[PDB]
RNA sequence: AGGGGAUCGAAGAUGAUCAGAUACCGUCGUAGUCUUAACCAUAAACUAUGCCGACUAGGGAUCGGGUGGUGUUUUUUUAAUGACCCACUCGGCACCUUACGAGAAAUCAAAGUCUUUGGGUUCUGGGGGGAGUAUGGUCGCAAGGCUGAAACUUAAAGGAAUU
């Protein structure tokens, strides 16, 4: 029965995602982050409350966890987004291996198409 | 679907479509004038015969009977029409 | 009519068929169906590359007349066309719905959630039938990037494609966010096919 | 999609003999035919009857109810049955 | 009350009404 | 203080959708009363029914009252609104907004020679729900409305004249009376007649026109 | 056996049109089904019909406007007379303004509107709204 | 009401099905209602083939099994075996373990 | 409709599907019109330029609205060699 | 009424249980037919859905036929094949899976084309009991079957789904 509950586990969310510096994977600092930064009522929710953000602190320092992605992770995926290490090649563009189509591919682009260096196969 | 026109359709669909459940009631057999392996004749036969068929020298079997379209006898020519 | 130079370019048409946009496309088929050239044998079927571009070049037309650039909703629930419309929707402003639908969007006027698209871009019919059956309460238009064997339910314009590789997916959308671009947009040139590597569209697995 | 009943124009002996059968399951009718108010029904199918009461009696009423009905049996003068009438007010079964 | 033996006591004092009436 | 959701509550609070009947044109899902309560000031606001409908609880039983209101114009406009409220005060309001919400345009026509504006309906429509099957029957003029007392005011409101009916089914279920007869005024619109057979221009919806001038900046 | 063919003729118009097909296939096609596709054709329920003349009974394929809305045959053809068409075009029709009772007169196959018109009456085949 | 669109049973296309005997009940049932199911076990039970072995001749120890259709009635295998009665949802899913 | 004179007295003249050519209802939700742009020599369309084709709840449920518009487009010229008459 | 009668089992014997239990459980066990001839003619005889006919929208599988595979087997030289198998195709079959119309709903290939009511045609029902009872014919060796009421009584009985 140490299972914490909604009102400790989202006000730990909401801390992490403003505060990710300032939040050093040990309890009696992050307890006093808490005291400094929140207006928590009670000594023992403000306890718990720090007590589950370095829970937090410590599973997100083994790669970032589902349901938590602070201002920093964000800025992380938005490179490996739009700086995708996969333009060395062109590619798609594929003139070694697009060129390995069949009769009926062949066919097709005979009817429609202009013009292809296409390599036939069958089956 | 919706738009059709069942008065033109296309060759495709005509040959799949049932004998009967066509644009209008067609046969798809037809006739083999088909020469002997033996005696030249020019013996006229039908595609679904029901009868073995035997030229006029000898009674040399053109045809066996089966259930659709019938046999003919190891060695011959056949010219559809 | 059109200006009739959109016509099938042969550097569009080689890499549809090597996305293979067309050498899968489902062995068992819907009863529609005009989009279809001659099954090949060993189980598959084999797109019109034509008809799929044309119908294409259609779709842009209908993103491109919607005036406002953020009322075209870019849905993709299934992991090969997440990336996909993010990119879609970041060069042409078309607020995207990648990853849970979140049902009542489109109706349930109250949730943070609430966009009232005048067009909805679908990659699956099926596996996006929330997005669909949600626009269908609001008399939206979806344009679809359907397979042959995906259903045609409460789905106008459909682009049909693959659903199998990821490549199709990408290439896809990639080629319907260059399209609409072009019109009244930064491509000031129809020619020179703006070679921004349509690998950023591809899902990169992990 | 013929809905049973026959739909010919030379049907109308059919169509008239069918509900000739049938009306006869309606209430009603049956009665008015077969002329039950003329053997049951002490009333002989009248309106009103005359009678000379026998006995004073007090009915119990149903079960939701509970109370003493105040009728009266009175022999038939028209025909002879024997019928028990209730008296319709208050202190009523001491003025019949 | 059961519709069949309901039925078979019916059928009994038939029977046995038969009997009584041939007499 | 509406500040309007929903684009269609923006345009017409700028004044800008004229009135009213561009809405019907163009099959604009109206999802805010207020909309109707700028459009069309002159509405009842009419209670039909309110029924007992008891839910039976682990202890006692919950009784909410199912309150049928019909909210109609005088001319052309009449809308049916069913709400199951725990108070009856609160449950008349529930239903007037979803009556509000739900108002449908009637086509009112002749029983030939025209003479004047139209009176009865224009064709025999009917409308089905649950089993109460209504029909709506046009009549000649000056007859009055042949109806229940029930449906007589929701034509009443309608602005039907002159109407005979044929309500076939367990007709004393109220609310599948009113549903049955608030679909067969509606479907009056949906019948397509000689009189409305000329094919006429497709015109662009408000939402295209006003495209940047709805959602608020 | 099929006890009529104008039953199932204008059945299956009406299956297409309730669907907004664009056109029918109607197999038997008699002289009175053609008749009565044409009495439709003048008010304008139908666009042209095609008649394929295989050597039997033949077939019609019919080109719908999306306009037909009710299609119907009175299958026991009842000696209608004019003092009372009234009757009928009062229980079959959308009130008075629109729709046709098709007659099969002496004079020939008809509506309403025209039987009156000439003063004549005869049976009664259907009707189209 | 009707609960199945079957009857918790097969015969549509015959008239009638030679019934067979409940395996414990004893009761009578028509075969294509009769719940059947193959029992396939190993002779020597998942414990004690280890002494089988070590104290057996013929090393590689074929180790045949044994094979018998038991059909239940519905009563019988209502008893918990595999019909764990569902819900009116989960009624009309065919996939069997 | 009319008095038998002008005064139109018909409020709401409802627009026909241009697939059916059946009224689409004033409640006839799943009823869409798409605006398709009318493009300039090779590139850009007119913005407020259009071709307006409504297509009603029925068709689009019955799953024939991607065919329905395909004809239309074809015979507007707004595709070629797509919707096939004769299939 | 003749054979036959192994097994199982109305009746019955009998042991348990039970408060009683001439039942449920146990052991026996006549009649019982499984068979030949002759009767009987009813079943939740059910798909509780009359038949003939037309139109409206995915997958297997039975039977027949048409193509295709340079597939397997085929050896008597290459195989003439044939069969089994694979793909496409129809005609009919027993079906099944998803659904705009229908229905009070459960639901459905018809229970759709139905107040926008008519393809042909046969049978049956009109609140619940009394009652499938009495009576009268009819058939049967009998048991019974077919047809089949009324007096009187009663404000509900019933169908489907919900909590
Ligand atoms: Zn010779
Ligand atoms: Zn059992």
């Amino acid at each position: 029965g140490r299972v914490r509950t909604k009102t400790v586990k989202r006000a730990s969310k909401a801390l992490i995602e403003r505060y990710y510096p300032k939040l050093t994977l040990d309890f009696q600092t992050n307890k006093r982050l808490c005291d400094e930064i929140a207006t928590i009522q009670s000594k023992r929710l403000r306890n718990k409350i720090a007590g589950y953000t370095t829970h937090l602190m410590k599973r997100i320092q083994k790669g970032p966890v589902r349901g938590i992605s602070f201002k920093l992770q964000e800025e992380e995926r938005e490179r490996k987004d739009q700086y995708v290490p996969e333009v060395s090649a062109l590619d798609l563009s594929r003139s070694n291996g697009v060129l390995n189509v069949d009769n009926q591919t062949s066919d097709l682009v005979k009817s429609l198409g202009l013009k292809l260096p296409l390599s036939v196969i069958n089956v | 679907v919706l738009v059709q026109d069942l008065l033109h359709p296309t060759a495709a669909s005509e040959a799949r479509k049932h004998k009967l459940k066509t644009l209008v009631q067609g046969p798809r057999s037809y006739f083999l004038d088909v020469k002997c392996p033996g005696c030249l004749n020019i013996t006229t036969v039908f595609s679904h015969a029901q009868t073995a068929v035997t030229c006029e020298s000898c009674s040399t079997i053109l045809c066996t009977p089966t259930g659709g379209k019938a046999k003919l006898s190891e060695g011959t020519s056949f010219r559809r029409k | 009519s059109l200006p009739a130079t959109f016509d099938l370019t042969p550097e569009d048409a080689q890499l549809l068929l090597a996305a293979n946009t067309h050498l899968g496309a489902r062995n068992v088929q819907v009863h529609q169906e005009p989009y279809v050239f001659n099954a090949r044998p060993d189980g598959v079927h084999v797109i019109n590359v034509g008809k799929t571009w044309e119908k294409l070049v259609l779709a842009a037309r209908i993103i491109a007349a919607i005036p406002n650039p953020e009322d075209v909703v870019a849905i993709s629930s299934r992991t090969y066309g997440q990336r996909a419309v993010l990119k879609f929707a970041a060069h042409t402003g078309a607020t995207p719905i990648a990853g849970r639908f979140t049902p009542g969007s489109f109706t349930n006027y109250i949730t943070r959630s609430f966009k009232e698209p005048r067009l909805v871009i679908v990659t699956d019919p099926r596996l996006d039938a929330q997005a669909i059956k949600e626009a269908s309460y609001v008399n939206i238009p979806v344009i679809a990037l359907t397979d042959l064997d995906s259903p045609s339910e409460f789905v106008d314009v459909a682009i049909p494609c693959n659903n199998r590789g990821k490549h199709s997916i990408g290439l896809i959308w990639y080629l319907l966010a260059r399209e609409v671009l072009r019109l009244r947009g930064a491509l000031v040139d129809r020619t020179q096919p703006w070679s921004i590597m349509p690998d950023l569209y591809f899902y990169r697995n992990p | 999609m013929g809905k049973g009943k026959p739909r010919g124009l030379n049907s109308a002996r059919k169509l008239r003999v069918h509900r000739r059968n049938n009306r006869w399951a309606e209430n009603n009718y049956k009665k008015r035919l077969l002329g039950t108010a003329f053997k049951s029904s002490p009333f002989g199918g009248s309106s009103h009857a005359k009678g000379i009461v026998l006995e004073k009696l007090g009915i119990e009423s149903k079960q939701p109810n509970s109370a003493i009905r105040k009728c009266v049996r009175v022999q038939l003068i028209k025909n002879g049955k024997k019928v028990t009438a209730f008296v319709p007010n208050d202190g009523c079964l001491n003025f019949v | 009350m059961r519709a069949k033996w309901r039925k078979k006591r019916t059928r009994r004092l038939k029977r046995k009404r038969r009997k009584v009436r041939a007499r | 203080g509406w500040v309007p959701v929903t684009k269609l509550g923006r345009l017409v609070k700028a004044g800008k959708i004229t009135t009213i009947e561009e809405i019907f044109l163009h099959s604009l899902p109206v999802k805010e009363f207020q909309i109707i309560d700028t459009l069309l000031p002159g509405l009842q606001d009419e209670v039909m029914n309110i029924k007992p409908v008891q839910k039976q609880t682990r202890a006692g039983q919950r009784t909410r009252f199912k309150a049928v209101v019909v909210v109609g114009d005088s001319n052309g406009h009449v809308g049916l609104g069913i709400k199951t409220a725990k108070e009856v005060a609160g449950a008349i309001r529930a239903g007037i907004i979803i009556a509000k919400l739900s108002v449908i345009p009637i086509r009112r026509g002749y029983w030939g020679t025209n003479l004047g504006q139209p009176h009865s309906l224009a064709t025999k429509t009917t409308g089905k729900c649950g089993s109460v099957t209504v029909r709506l029957i046009p009549a000649p003029r000056g007859s009055g409305i042949v109806a229940s007392p029930a449906v007589k005011k929701l034509l009443q409101l309608a602005g039907v004249e002159d109407v005979y009916t044929q309500s076939n089914g367990k007709t004393r279920t109220l609310e599948n009376t009113l549903k049955a007869a608030f679909v067969a005024i509606g479907n009056t619109y949906g019948f397509l007649t000689p009189n409305l057979w000329a094919e006429q221009p497709l015109p662009v919806s408000p939402l295209d026109i006003y495209s940047d001038e709805a959602s608020a900046q | 056996t099929r006890s009529s063919v104008l039953a199932d003729a204008l059945n299956a118009i009406n299956n297409a049109e309730k669907t907004g097909k664009r056109q029918v296939l109607i197999r038997p096609s008699s002289k009175v089904i053609i008749k009565f596709l044409q009495v439709m054709q003048k008010h304008g329920y139908i666009g042209e019909f095609e008649y394929i003349d295989d050597h039997r009974s033949g077939k019609i394929v019919v080109q719908l406007n999306g306009r037909l809305n009710k299609c119907g045959v009175i299958s026991p053809r009842f000696n209608v007379k004019i003092g009372d068409i009234e009757k009928w075009t009062a229980n079959l029709l959308p009130a008075r303004q629109f729709g046709y009772v098709i007659l099969t007169t002496s004079a020939g196959i008809m509506d309403h509107e025209e039987a009156r018109r000439k003063h004549v009456s005869g049976k009664i085949l259907g009707f189209v709204y | 009401p009707k609960k199945r669109a079957s009857n918790g049973r097969n015969k549509k296309g015959r008239g009638h099905v030679k019934p067979v005997r409940c395996v414990n009940c004893s009761k009578s049932i028509p075969k294509d209602k009769a719940i059947k199911r193959m029992a396939i076990r190993n002779i020597v039970e998942a414990a004690a083939v280890r002494d089988l072995s070590e104290a057996s001749v013929y090393p590689e120890y074929a180790l045949p099994k044994t094979y018998n259709k038991l059909h239940y009635c519905v009563s019988c295998a209502i008893h918990a075996r595999i019909v764990r009665v569902r819900s009116r949802e989960d009624r009309k899913n065919r996939a069997p373990p | 409709m009319e008095n038998d004179k002008g005064q139109l007295v018909e409020l709401y003249v409802p627009r026909k599907c241009s697939a059916t050519n059946r009224i689409i209802k004033a409640d006839d939700h799943a009823s869409v019109q798409i605006n398709v742009a009318k493009v300039d020599e090779e590139g850009r369309a007119i913005p407020g330029e259009y071709v307006t084709y409504a297509l009603s709840g029925y068709v689009r449920s019955r799953g024939e609205s991607d065919d329905s518009l395909n004809r239309l487009a074809q015979n507007d010229g707004l595709l070629k060699n797509v919707w096939s008459y004769s299939r």
